[PDB]
RNA sequence: AUACAGUGAAACUGCGAAGCUCAUUAAAUCAGUUAUCGUUUAUUUGAUAGUUACAUGGUAUAACUGUGGUAAUUCUAGAGCUAAUACAUGCAAUCUCGACCCUUUGGAAGAGAUGUAUUUAUUAGGAUGAUUCAUAAUAACUUUUCGAAUCGCAUGGCCUUGUGCUGGCGAUGGUUCAUUCAAAUUUCUGCCCUAUCAACUUUCGAUGGUAGGAUAGUGGCCUACCAUGGUUUCAACGGGUAACGGAGAGGGAGCCUGAGAAACGG
């Protein structure tokens, strides 16, 4: 039923445009896969060609990367907290690109110590004041960067800096 | 805006 | 606004028109004690 | 009390299903295989099932699925599924307006609801604001969907045209519900209030105020259920906490924890399986059955995987349930009523079924 | 009615037709994959026992597992493409034309057509492994030695024949193992060649 | 589709329009359809060794044809510009070559010339594990090719190891073949090249004759210097 | 072993807690089927705790879902992660399992990255327990005549398999180094002991 | 700059919070080619185009063509108006006809109505949006 | 031919299956041309992967043997076999800095270094007019891909006589890139009368921005918020036409395969 051909839609001097044939399978559109927080499921969609692409229903699980201090750690999804394109999809907690999730912040915690030795050399231990907190209150904000919908994945990045100030001013 | 087509018409011959 | 839905249109729906028929019979009680039961409810 | 799994996975919660179904040709040289029997064929939708509901008639059942958005229909008699036909968007509330599977109107999270038929589907029609819930009036025949805003809209089925919106003084409509004997429509607001709304007029009959002593949490109406009583009414709260209200009175006559903290997701009035005073409230992970006056409690079901949806099969111990696996689980307390006539037989293999305690 | 009985550890079968309706009462309300003792059946049948595994109906149509009905019901079954196909119940009742019956231990009495006759296995294992799980075979014992052989007689000529064994271990799969391997250091061999050339043609510019 | 009808088929084959209902289609290969010469036309309507597509066949299956040093079997397959073609048999050696007029011309040469070829550098761009490479008009992909080469250069390839033997760089005064538009098959040296990005580049070329024309840098081919070609033109 | 298992009562064979003990190396061994086997003679021997997370051992064991079992079973803080009390049963096997998944070589993909999914949840163990981890991979590696007597090799210990179960000990460190770092627990006997004698190992054999 | 509900930043840019070597943001910037000087105001600017030719991920390709801004009401995009006089062979003479072309315009340029405007042509940007400003006069 | 070896029914695999009849439509069909740095692409062509094994399992069955039901079909249930390029599993090397400057090509102590595929983050940045392009590196991720358990012909070179080591020409397979065959969007141009057709659009998106969903990908194509826009008397929009001068396979709805079809298949 979901079509991409831009026939239905009307004109740029405006007439409305008639049908001209029956809709086209190489204008497909599929629906939208609404991720969601839980046990993994995720689907195989065979798409134009021999490729695939991967259908991410369900997802608690993400690697998610600590961009200042260069690592990635792979860590269970806690919540969606903000989605900038509409709160609908935090209210239903729908996982996509952009949302604003929560993150396990215990493998991040043990691998700080590890590298630093210090609870949570001093100067390269110091971090930002509200990433500590984070820590402290033990849950993390992180934003989606990878598509759950088309590759089957829920990578991320820790929210730092200017946009984390943005964020918690948006929260 | 020049086509900088080649045309079949102009080469062959016409001289019949 | 209008356009997509986002303002509710009052205008008929032809397809939708008759697609069922009201049942005569009504609610089992009658409509006086309907009221009175409502004009009660929750003290 | 035993309470029998007859169909749905039977393996530990953490285990996956579709690692099931890898295993599952390795294990075909095991017996267990060829015994296990399966009620209704082709009883699964691919990833997850969001719902579940049965037809008047009896005869007939319907679902949904997440991926392909399917509606799939099942045939009683016939122990095979009907037809399988997919949707648009993914499926949020419906109800099944004919006695048979013919009729069907569809609440999808594409903000349109959608009317099927037996050929197919016959119009695609947008509410204004996104919906969570989806009642018909058998009366007047007026569909009602709740919303995202205050606004409660109406679509008159006869006329084809939408009326007036009910305005509600708080934003958020969780769950409505309407009672057969009183037309009394309860609305299941997002604050800890439910607002009680006149069918024939459009007015307010009351607002109540849920309280919990327990927690100070605030709460969220998810669900409400009026009895064929006409009188009695059953709330549930975000926090776990199923009231059962007669609607005459404000306090509430009994408070039921579930335990979990999960929202409840439905609350089934058991009261043509005879014994009536039953009530079945549906939470995330448990689905039980209680007593309206005692709070006594009888049979806890126990699902390896999440609650979506729970039904109940009317005159009989069957419950049918909407979760998160490839198989959806169908149940049987042999105790509470007898095997439906489709399942004439399932009384023969009780012995040989699961009995999960 | 009907019972087509089975004894698979000689692979023999055979069908009884039974007129008096006391056996076929007592296999009534049974199900595909239950026991049934063959004293009830008969004295003949005297210590049998039977497990029931499909029949066919009066109308011809099967029973099929999964299904608990004494009655027909049209299931949409594959033979990815499915189709809808009137099948019976998994329950024995008195619609039953035929019962096939296996049966699971003897009785003290030797069925004639049964117990007493033996079939053999059609073909022998073909794979070399195979044959030596067959034979029991030691590594260094080969298997080429104890290949089954059938006879074939046309007319006054005669001659054994023998199958084909398959992942025996040759001298040309190891061969073709040697080239594939030879190949793929000619190839690295001849790709440092060329990155080393091009290194000095580098230096040589610079 | 898949027919090609002789009224249809490409001007330059030279073949007569009303030989038959149908023309070969090329195969998939090196050259472009409409840039390229199949065997069957070659060899049946040019050299007139084979009477029908049937003796092209036995030919072809004899494997007395070679295309660029290597055994061809294929009906159709698409021979192109700077293509050597040997029979071993005959003891002759071709290179495709577009005449005047724009048609492909059956050059003899001789066997050193067959032993190279020339390619003008489409692409210089470096593959996976950061190893350069070169994409010639013919689609030959050849690695560790010498720095200097850029795109638009011509590079001469051994036929027998497919590696580059020298490079010619394309700048003005070079000897140019026109392989494209009204000039084709024309032969010049450079003069100007009249660079307009986002667009199409122009050329302008002088012939011996001192005459000027003006041409798409797609359409250009340096085949040597000014009075030395590196090949036996015809 | 599979017989073993299936032993109605294992615990009163005339011999269970030195077969407890050959059964403890057994679910060690690189060969996981040996493991599934080694397990269910250890599960055969009845502990409560042992039977409430069988399924999770039995699930570690299983390659395919090896690296999500880790994720849940493991993790700290975990809702399924063991209970204080039953710490202290269950995780002795849970080091002997681990550790054969360890001895698994490196000769894939895949195989590579189930050492680091091994070696990563280290940090998850307490201090002593990472400490056990380490004082297993050293049992094998014999270093008490060495520093016994005044640090002199033994010609017999001196083979191509010493070497080996030594190079294995290093990698084995190395890794656990990385990802505990500063945190890493550093004991004579576990660890340091062993390091020094495997030096003394290579001087010895080089010069030799 | 932040004033959507999403948070602007150019892509694959990044900017180390510990290491704060610099107090300015890096900023990713390109020339366009054609000649077309790339002006200082999107060098140092602060704003985010996703479709800006200097900074965004758009590529300017194809036809290059010139017109007179008409309407600059709209959000980072204008209307030009382009006027030729087309030929009628039947009477041999001129008329005079105009078309109206949307051009995406980068925040980096300052556009009035009646100015003259050099655009070039990209990717489709949006449902009638083929080209995008480079230059302004 | 004492493993078979010629030919070979059946069956399992592999490849390919992509004229008619109705309607009618004004540069929205079609023709020319531009771009894909915005995409997929079987096949052809050129390159391209050193990271129990003298060869593993049925975790397997068809054809086939035999017992039967049915009025009955390209309808069928029970029992017993047997294989793969079908289904699964899977295995003592190289390159640098190079003291000793020992010998001055040279050896050489010691230090080191060493797949590919997907996703995210980060660092560096030969090609084009232009790139976040190409490539490389780091930290992880993956229902982590692939990296010959295959076949035909021939039986050479060696010796350490063991059937010991080392091997010639092909076929069928496989990752990535390019090429070729195509496909899909896309820039500009292209002879009827027209105002007795002057407003059209937002009429369940109309013009644009931000973010998201989906495509093979760009893009209101669709979704959430925001601005009220866009064409037009230089003819928008609408109407007529010698605009034969695009649709379906009993009728609508839906699904499945494959590189390519919403398939004249199911």
């Amino acid at each position: 039923g979901i079509s991409r051909d831009s026939r239905h839609k009307r004109s740029a001097t405006g007439a409305k445009r008639a049908q001209f044939r029956k809709k086209r399978k190489f204008e497909l559109g599929r629906q939208p896969a609404n991720t969601k927080i839980g046990a993994k499921r995720i689907h195989s969609v065979r798409t134009r060609g021999g490729n695939k692409k991967y259908r991410a229903l369900r997802i608690e699980t993400g690697n998610f990367s600590w961009a200042s201090e260069g690592i990635s750690k792979k860590t269970r999804i806690a919540g969606v907290v903000y989605h900038p394109s509409n709160n609908e999809l935090v209210r239903t907690n729908t996982l996509t690109k952009a949302a604003i999730v929560q993150i396990d912040a215990t493998p991040f915690r043990q691998w700080f110590e590890a590298h630093y030795g210090q609870t949570l050399r001093a100067a390269s231990a110091k971090i930002e004041s509200s990433v500590e907190s984070q820590f402290s209150a033990g849950r993390l904000y992180a934003c989606i960067s990878s598509r759950p919908g088309q590759s089957g994945r829920c990578d991320g990045y820790i929210l730092e800096g200017e946009e984390l100030a943005f964020y918690l001013r948006r929260l | 805006h020049f086509e900088d087509r080649f045309d079949a018409r102009e080469h062959k011959d016409r001289s019949n | 606004k209008a356009s997509k839905g986002r303002k509710l249109n009052y205008s008929v729906q032809d397809p939708i028109a008759n697609y069922e028929a009201p049942i005569t019979s009504g609610y089992k009680w009658s409509d006086d004690q309907i009221d009175e039961f409502f004009a009660g409810l929750l003290g | 009390v035993s309470v029998y799994q007859v169909s749905g996975t039977n393996v530990s919660r953490s285990l996956p299903d579709w690692i099931a179904k890898k295993r599952k040709r390795q294990l075909k040289n095991d017996l267990e295989y060829q015994n296990r029997v399966e009620l209704i064929q082709d009883f699964e939708f691919s990833e997850a099932s969001n719902k579940i509901k049965v037809s008047r008639d009896g005869q007939y059942c319907m679902a949904t699925g997440t991926y392909k958005p399917q509606i799939h229909v099942y045939d009683f008699a016939n122990l095979s599924l009907k037809f399988d036909r997919h949707t648009d968007a993914e499926n949020v509330d419906f109800t099944i307006l004919s006695d048979d599977w013919t009729k069907s109107v569809h609440l999808q999270n594409d903000r349109s609801i959608q009317f099927q038929n037996k050929g197919g589907l016959h119009y695609t029609t947008r509410i204004p604001k996104f919906g969570r819930s989806l009642v018909y009036n058998k009366v007047n025949c007026d569909l009602y969907v709740g919303a995202s805003g205050n606004e409660l809209y109406r679509l008159n089925l006869e006329k084809g045209r939408f009326l007036n919106p009910f305005k509600l003084d708080t934003e958020g409509v969780n769950h409505v519900s309407i009672n057969e004997v009183n037309g009394l429509l309860a609305a299941g607001t997002e604050t800890n209030v439910v607002e009680f709304w006149d069918p024939r007029s459009r007015s307010r009959v009351s607002k109540l105020y849920l309280e919990n002593n327990i927690d100070n949490r605030p709460f969220q109406v998810t669900t409400t259920s009026f009895r064929n009583d006409g009188l009695t009414f059953a709330c549930g709260t975000s926090n776990g906490y199923s009231y059962i209200y007669d609607l005459r009175t404000s306090e509430p006559s009994i408070i039921k924890d579930q335990g979990y903290g999960f929202d409840i997701k439905k609350i089934i009035w058991l009261d043509n399986v005879g014994t009536e005073n039953k009530i079945v409230t549906c939470d995330k992970r448990i689905a039980k059955i209680w007593d309206r006056l005692d709070g006594k409690a009888y049979a806890s079901m126990e699902p390896s995987v999440d609650i979506n949806d729970i039904e109940h099969v009317p005159g009989t111990g069957m419950f049918f349930t909407a979760n998160e696996s490839i198989p959806m689980h169908t149940y049987y307390i042999p105790s509470l009523g007898p095997s439906p006539r489709w399942c004439s037989f399932l009384d023969s293999i009780t012995e040989e079924l699961e009995e999960k305690p | 009615m009907k019972l087509n009985i089975s004894y698979p550890v000689n692979g023999s079968q055979k069908t009884f037709e039974i007129d008096d309706e006391h056996r076929i009462r007592v296999f009534f309300d049974k199900r595909i994959g239950q026991e049934v003792d063959g004293e009830a059946v008969g004295d003949e049948f005297k210590g049998y026992v039977f497990k029931i595994s499909g029949g066919n109906d009066k109308q011809g149509f099967p029973m099929k597992q999964g299904v608990l009905l004494p009655t027909r019901i049209k299931l949409l079954l594959t033979k990815g493409e499915r189709k809808r196909k009137s099948v019976r119940g998994a329950i024995v009742g008195p619609d039953l034309a035929v019962l096939a019956l296996v049966i699971v231990k003897k009785g003290e009495q030797e069925l004639e057509g049964l117990t007493d006759t033996t079939v053999p296995k059609r073909l022998g294992p073909k794979r070399a492994n195979n044959i030596r799980k067959f034979f029991g075979l030691s590594k260094e014992d080969d298997v080429r030695d104890f290949v089954i052989r059938r006879e074939v007689t046309k007319g006054e000529k005669t001659y054994t024949k023998a199958p084909k064994i398959q992942r025996l271990v040759t001298p040309q799969r190891l061969q073709r193992k040697r080239h594939q391997r030879a190949l793929k250091v000619r190839n690295a061999q001849a790709q440092r060649e060329a990155a080393a050339e091009y290194a000095q043609l580098l230096a040589k510019r610079l | 589709k898949k027919h090609l009808k002789r009224l249809a088929a490409p001007h330059h084959w030279l073949l007569d329009k009303l030989s038959g209902c149908y023309a070969p289609r090329p195969s998939a290969g090196p050259h472009k359809l409409r840039e390229s010469l199949p065997l069957i036309v070659f060899l049946r309507n040019r050299l007139k060794y084979a009477l029908n597509g049937r003796e092209v066949k036995a030919i072809l299956m004899q494997r007395h044809v070679k295309v660029d040093g290597k055994v061809r079997t294929d009906t159709t397959y698409p021979a192109g510009f700077m293509d050597v073609i040997t029979l071993d048999a005959t003891n002759e050696n071709f290179r495709l070559v577009y005449d005047v007029k724009g048609r492909f011309a059956v050059h003899r040469i001789t066997d050193e010339e067959a032993s190279y070829k020339l390619g003008k550098v489409k692409k210089v761009q470096l593959g996976k594990k950061g190893v350069p490479y070169v994409v010639t008009h013919d689609g030959r992909t050849i690695r560790y090719p010498d720095p200097n080469i850029k795109v638009n250069d011509t590079v001469k390839i051994d036929l027998a190891s497919g590696k580059i033997t020298d490079f010619i760089k394309f700048d003005a005064g070079k000897l140019v073949y026109v392989t494209g538009g009204r000039n084709l098959g024309r032969i010049g040296t450079i003069v100007h090249k009249e660079r307009h990005d986002g667009g199409f580049d122009l050329v302008h070329i002088k012939d011996s004759l001192d005459n000027t024309f003006v041409t798409r840098l797609n359409n250009v081919f340096v085949i040597g210097e000014q009075g030395k070609p590196y090949i036996s033109l015809p | 072993l599979k017989t073993l298992s299936k032993f109605k009562n294992i615990k009163n064979v005339y011999s269970a807690t030195e077969l407890h003990d050959h059964l403890m190396v057994l679910l060690g061994s690189r060969n996981t089927d040996v493991q599934k086997l080694a397990l269910d003679a250890l599960l055969a021997y009845k502990n409560p705790t042992l039977n409430k997370y069988r399924d999770n051992l039995k699930n570690l064991l299983d390659d395919t879902l090896f690296k999500d079992e880790i994720t849940t079973f493991l993790t700290e803080n975990g809702s399924q992660s063991i209970k204080a009390e039953d710490e202290k049963v269950v995780m002795p096997y849970v080091l002997r399992i681990f550790f054969g998944r360890a001895q698994v070589p490196p000769t894939s993909g895949q195989k590579r990255s189930r050492k680091i999914a091994v070696i990563s949840v280290l940090p998850n163990f307490k201090k002593p327990y990472i400490n056990d981890f380490l004082s297993l991979a050293s049992e094998r590696l014999d270093y008490n005549y060495f520093f016994g007597n005044s640090h002199q090799i033994n010609s017999s210990k001196a083979t191509l398999k010493t070497i080996r179960r030594m190079t294995g000990f290093v990698n084995i460190v190395n890794s656990t180094l990385s990802v505990l770092r500063t945190n890493f627990p550093l004991h004579t006997n576990s660890v340091l002991q062993p390091l020094i004698y495997s030096i003394a190992m290579a001087y010895y054999v080089l010069d030799t | 700059v932040q004033s959507e509900r999403a948070f602007q930043k150019q892509p694959h840019i990044f900017n180390n919070p510990k290491v704060k070597t610099s107090k300015r943001t890096k900023r990713w910037y390109k020339n366009a080619g054609l000649g077309f000087k790339t002006p200082k105001t999107a060098i140092e600017g602060s704003y985010i185009d996703k479709k800006c030719p200097f900074t965004g991920l758009v590529s300017i390709r194809g036809k290059i063509l010139t017109g007179t801004v008409v309407s600059t009401k709209m959000h980072r995009t204008i209307v030009i108006r382009r006027a030729y006089l087309h030929y009628i062979p039947k009477y041999n003479r001129y008329e005079k006809r105009h078309k109206n072309v949307p051009v995406h315009v980068s925040p980096a340029f300052r556009v009035q109505v009646g100015d003259i405007v050099t655009v070039g042509q990209c990717r489709p940007i949006s449902k009638t949006v083929r080209f995008n400003v480079v230059k302004v006069s």
